[PDB]
């Protein structure tokens, strides 16, 4: 197994031992296991998935990076959340107030980047919701 | 000793206080204070004793709440108590009126509200049905129709 | 004076020290928290200094604009101040220096830009017709970095593009729960010396170390504003310990003063009333 | 109240000097000489009792007036009534802090002074801790259940005009609210949820009803635990 | 009823109070309840009366906020009120002066003061013109020549 | 003038408290409350005096820091707070003493214990020589041998 913290500024979302980390990477799928070579990359808004044996956990992450090492593995993000600890309503209402705006905004303009992840944000959480 | 001993020899007390008065809430009756004998389910109904208290618990609240307000400012509040403090204000003018022999006092007609309509005024008041209008709508009318027309010319 | 009026006083500044002791204890447990929170932003911003400077220990010729300072044809200020009163002289000492600063650094108003961050200081500068560009209120008492994110990244935006080249930002910076002291800090341009002096290591990068560095100076920018409003809200509820206890201890000096002032009242009373009554029956018999 | 005004009315007309609100100088032995003679007797004069309830009408809550002072000392006890409480809704409006009872553990049975041990440290954290109550949610959670807790006994310790409960159904409810049976349930259902539960524990339960009533002692406590927890999945919320 | 009755007998009344007394301010003379029947524009003129009733509506107000600057200090008083405070306080402080028969226990010389001074002080005072000078500069002195002078070595 | 006059004549004070008893010290006396005017060098030995102080100065200190200690934690306090808070409640359960009257409510047998006892047993909890030994052997004891004597048995 490898040690695997998910964290935010605020607080230490995820900490133990795991057989695998599942992350995607901005490039591909990353599968982290113990003995990986030191790699750093950045992370889309999406599920990391951690395997400890039988036991899967999903954390919703957006806005974050990957740092590997062979004995530790890092992830820093703007958000972190397991399945119990997701504001499920707020999340709804934050898809549908940013998915209704980016309908009507090409990609050539100031906000849309911003309306767009935020749009990802509120997806995964659901995403990560459901899984409970 | 007079006031004090008069008091056992009456079914129903109209209490007038001079702080109500002196806001300009006429008739300056305490809505505390005044009691009645059958003030209760079994005469008035389930309904009118319900709204009754419901008036005097959201008073009894803005009671406790004037002397915090007071130093420490509105802002420090819940928006419970922010919302009681609102409500209780509206509650305290809409229980003013206007008399027919005090037309040369008010400088406006006098009103009479039936009892029923009474009921039904403070009730959608504490349901929360006319949080938008302002305070002064309620001051020196008779009915609740009458606060939704004259919130109009404010 | 008159018992009534007395007692009536003695009700309010009792219940009234009732929640000045209170509002002492839900400010200092929020100090701790505040605290904690730095405890967790202190080392994810280490953790992205560290992969910063082990990116630029291992490229030739190494630059980038947020490093790199330029003349100063414009100047962003944030400012950080609390939402809600009652803490002392705590925005009243921040806006002082933010007013200081200003007046003898810059001739007009054209010269900068203001960021408020906090209900206090966007009155205070709009009521006297200073240039805020950007503000943001509501921000919750343990604050995330997600609820200043949108006005860090436009105060950041604009020192790329060159609308303002410099940032600074202005808050209370915490000692004690008696003492916090106003300062002014550089936020961008990014100091070479503090910034690349992280340990060096030895990564791989996927796609590569541009692609990782341009995501991480930005990043790197929001955590220390970030840090700044986690030091400012310390500083703030520190400052509400101590107002609220000097207004507690003062609430009960006063309703010591309304208890004299109560019992010479109540029995002056009891000394007429009975004076009265024994004077009435003398004048019969 | 107004039999000591009676008295001061003839002392006064019989020319014997006035005090303190023109009282004469025997009214408090007036009181003493007429509560006095409520008491318990010994089983050798044949073990019979008289019970007392004096009332004094206090004027804006003057408790130190002099014709109460005198009632105050002369009592075992009082049970001070506020209009504060009486407007608020708590009915009846007793103030749980300044009531006395100088005779206390030993005018109850076993039941009743092993649950209200509790009662009456949970009540007197609630009121002391209330600046608090407005603050939601920003409290540890140590404040936190006591608050909940809290204001549930207060429903509890609510009860209607001229509805008096047996004291074998008074301890069970406050045997349930005290150990966290109403916990679960909402503030506003408590009453609701105390009148079903002894309607529910008179009908099928007696048993446990019964032995409180022979006995004067709680019945087996894991077996009355089973019967409310019974009766709580058959109770719908609102 | 000594004092209350004596009030009918007096043109005009100097009402010392030991909260000033033991405030260090001497002579302990209260601002408000102290009166005057030729305190009117007739007599002393147009300027001094303006600026009389100037002092006495600036001390009525920081009067007014004893209650809560007692508890709170100055902290939560709007910037109306800072300033009102701030000039009260100077006022305060230059209504009191050095007795000539106080130099015993003092030990500063007495000073007179004619009324063109003491109405061009206060003006001053009023107008702004003293908000960069601090307290203990107006505080024991005659002129408020000699308060700008004290200024400075301080 | 009842309490007043009586007040005259009082040499000390004995002050029982509520939550003492709540918490099972008894004799329920308030350690800081309780006051006698012949607590001197003059009437008590210099020792005495020095060391009934040292018990209050620390035991004011624990009080002072229940509201700080409540909320924040004991990591919050000072290394120096941690011993005296440590010391003062070893030193609450040390006045604590079971009584020969008291026998049915306690269980133990009474103690007397002389003021020469007391004073060395206080004095040695406060110079540290009793820190390592657990609170629970201070409580319900006559003289500092029999806790010392109680601590083997826990």
């Amino acid at each position: 197994t490898v040690q695997v913290d998910i964290v935010t500024p605020e607080r230490k979302v995820f900490q133990g031992e795991a057989d695998i980390v599942i992350a995607r990477g901005v490039e591909g799928e990353l599968g982290v296991m113990a003995g990986h070579i030191p790699l750093v990359t950045p992370l889309k808004t999406a599920p990391v998935r951690i395997k400890q044996g039988d036991k899967e956990t999903l954390i919703a992450v957006s806005g974050g990076f990957l740092e590997v090492r062979p004995d530790k593995v890092n992830i820093l993000a703007d958000t972190a959340e397991l399945p119990e600890e997701i504001a499920v309503e707020a999340a709804k209402k934050a898809k549908a107030r940013h998915e209704t705006i980016l309908k009507r905004l090409d990609k050539t303009d100031k906000d849309y980047l911003r309306h767009k992840r935020a749009l990802e944000r509120a997806e995964v959480r659901l995403q990560v919701a459901n899984s409970k | 000793p007079a006031p004090a001993t008069t008091f056992a020899h009456l079914d129903a007390t109209t209490n007038l206080e001079r702080k109500l008065a002196e806001m300009g809430i006429y008739p300056a009756v305490d809505p505390l204070a005044s009691t009645s004998r059958i003030l209760s389910p079994a005469v008035v109904g389930e309904e009118h004793y319900r709204v009754a208290r419901g008036v005097q618990q959201v008073l009894q609240r803005y009671n406790d709440l004037q002397d915090i307000i007071a130093i420490l400012g509105m802002d420090e509040l819940s928006d419970e108590d922010k919302l009681i403090v609102a409500r209780a204000r509206k509650i305290q003018r809409f229980l003013s009126q206007p008399f027919h022999v005090a037309e040369q006092f008010t400088g406006m007609p006098g009103k009479y509200v039936p009892v029923k309509e009474t009921v039904r005024g403070f009730k959608e008041i504490l349901e929360g049905k006319h949080d938008n209008l302002p305070e002064e709508a309620f001051y020196m009318v008779g009915t609740i129709d009458e606060a939704v027309e004259k919130a109009k010319k404010l | 004076q008159g018992m009534r009026e007395i007692k009536r006083r003695i009700r309010s500044v009792k219940n009234t020290r009732q929640i000045t002791k209170a509002m002492k204890m839900v400010a200092a447990a929020k100090l701790r928290r505040a605290q904690e929170t730095a405890e967790n932003a202190r080392p994810y911003a280490d953790k992205i200094k560290e992969v910063i400077s082990s990116i630029a220990a291992g490229t030739k010729d190494f630059s980038h604009p947020m490093l790199e300072a330029r003349p100063v044809k414009k100047t962003g200020y944030m400012v950080i101040t609390s939402d809600r009163g009652l803490a002392g002289p705590y925005n009243a000492n921040i806006l002082r220096l933010v007013s200081k600063t200003i007046e003898e650094r810059h001739q007009s108003k054209d010269e900068y830009v203001i960021f408020a961050v906090g209900r206090k200081g966007r009155d205070f500068f709009k009521k006297r017709g200073y240039p805020v560009v950007e503000e943001v209120t509501g921000i919750s008492d343990t604050p995330s970095l997600t609820e200043i994110q949108d006005i860090a990244q436009s105060a950041i935006g604009m020192f790329a593009d060159e609308t303002f080249d410099k940032l600074t930002i202005f808050y209370n910076e915490f000692v004690s729960p008696i003492v916090q002291r106003p300062v002014e800090k550089q936020l961008l341009p990014l100091t070479s010396e503090e910034v690349l002096d992280g340990p060096v290591s030895a990564y791989e990068y996927e796609p590569d170390s541009e692609s990782v560095l341009e995501v991480l100076l930005p990043k790197y920018a929001e955590t220390l504003i970030y840090s700044a409003l986690l030091d400012a809200k310390a500083s703030e509820f520190g400052a509400r310990m101590t107002a609220m206890g000097n207004a507690t201890d003062n609430a009960t000096e006063m309703l010591e003063t309304l208890t004299l002032q109560f019992n010479r009242a109540r029995q002056a009373a009891i000394t007429q009333e009975i004076a009265e009554i024994v004077a009435g029956a003398n004048a019969l018999r | 109240s107004k039999q000591a005004a009676a008295y001061r009315e003839l002392s006064l007309l019989l020319r014997r000097p006035p005090g303190r609100e023109a009282y004469p100088g025997d009214v408090f032995y007036l009181h003493s000489r007429l509560l006095e003679r409520a008491a318990k007797l010994s089983d050798e004069k044949g073990g019979g009792s008289l019970t007392a309830l004096p009332f004094i009408e206090t004027q804006a809550g003057d408790v130190s007036a002099y014709i109460p002072t005198n009632v105050i000392s002369i009592t075992d006890g009082q049970i001070f009534l506020e209009s504060d409480l009486f407007y608020s809704g708590v009915r009846p409006a007793v103030n749980v802090g300044i009531s006395v009872s100088r005779v206390g553990g030993a005018a109850q049975i076993k039941a009743m002074k092993k649950v209200a041990g509790t009662l009456r440290l949970d009540l007197a954290q609630y009121r002391e801790l209330q600046a608090f109550a407005q603050f939601g949610s920003d409290l540890d959670k140590a404040t936190q259940a006591k608050l909940n807790r809290g204001e549930r006994t207060v429903e509890i310790l609510k009860q209607d005009e001229h509805k008096p409960m047996p004291v074998e159904e008074q301890v069970i409810s406050i045997y349930a609210v005290t150990n966290g049976f109403m916990d679960d349930i909402p503030v506003e259902d408590v009453r609701r949820f105390e009148e079903e539960l002894l309607s529910f524990m008179r009908a099928n339960k007696d048993s446990l009803l019964d032995h409180i009533r022979q006995t004067g002692e709680l019945p087996d406590t894991k077996e009355l635990d089973a019967a409310i927890e019974e009766f709580k999945k058959g109770f719908t919320p609102s």
